[PDB]
């Protein structure tokens, strides 16, 4: 499972989602994935709500409601920093997913989470919000329930 | 000021090495400078952490951006014939600055005969 996840998070582009219920240790798994990628040869940035803890060597922006800094606006800002890999806290709505799908197609490796009970539930959930059935097939690398 | 010369010399060093992007990133303990020379990232300089705010402030005023605002992303432009596009963004340990340097035979480049 580690070797398969290693190869997936080390791809040049695509979306990798980690799914399950609340208190299933998704962040811990994402944080471990970013720490593994944390090298001098890549530019890693994240949008979180809130930031669980600080990874030294990786940029981490926080979702601030006082200045209307949302996941969508935060993710849209990160893409102008010339990133190689991006980690979004979670893709709750369509607007945030639309940017993440565009990000994955445009040479970035995207990472996020979705509160779905199964691994098929994640692919499911993207189809529900309003992502064209195709766009999921092209971008999605895998799901981790 | 000493900081004015440092950013100007860094931009000269970026053009020397043939850098496309310049990545100024502030962490908790370390301040890191990195050039993405033709796509490949590279460690070039890691100065004192205290300078983080001054380097962000200098690059802002060159691109006519807000100095006191450190809560939202700000994009600007500078003309040095090198046209740069700075892009600041908020983070945990202050702002993170990135400025894209842009200059204002097909077989020799790589293509095969076929």
């Amino acid at each position: 499972n580690h070797d398969n996840f290693r190869r997936l998070i080390k791809r040049p582009h695509g979306i990798i989602l980690v799914t399950g219920p609340t208190g299933s240790g998704k962040s811990t798994t994402l944080y471990a994935g970013l720490q593994e990628l944390n090298s001098s040869e890549r530019n890693i940035l994240t949008v979180e709500d809130p930031i669980e803890f600080d990874i030294d060597g990786i940029g981490q922006t926080q979702v601030n409601p006082r200045v209307d800094m949302t996941f969508a606006r935060g993710l849209r800002a990160i893409l102008r920093q010339d990133p190689d890999v991006v980690m979004v806290g979670e893709i709750r709505d369509l607007e945030t997913a639309q940017i993440a799908v565009q990000a994955s197609l445009t040479g970035h490796l995207v990472m996020s989470t979705l509160h779905t009970n199964t691994a098929v539930g994640a692919v499911t959930r993207l189809r529900d919000m309003g992502i064209e059935p195709f766009l999921i097939s092209s971008s999605l690398l895998g799901v981790l329930a | 000021a000493p900081i004015i010369k440092l950013i100007n010399a860094m931009l000269g060093e970026a053009i020397k090495e043939g850098a496309s992007d310049i990545h100024i990133e502030t962490f908790e303990k370390t301040l890191s400078i990195r050039f993405r020379v033709d796509g490949v990232l590279r460690e070039v300089l890691a100065p004192s952490r205290k300078l983080s705010s001054l380097l962000v402030s200098r690059v802002k005023v060159m691109a006519k951006l807000d100095i006191a605002e450190k809560r939202v992303p700000q994009d600007g432009r500078i003309s040095l014939a090198v046209d740069v596009r700075v892009s600041t963004m908020p983070s945990s340990h202050g702002e993170r600055v990135v400025m894209r340097l842009l200059d204002k035979d097909l077989h020799s480049l790589g293509m095969t005969a076929h």
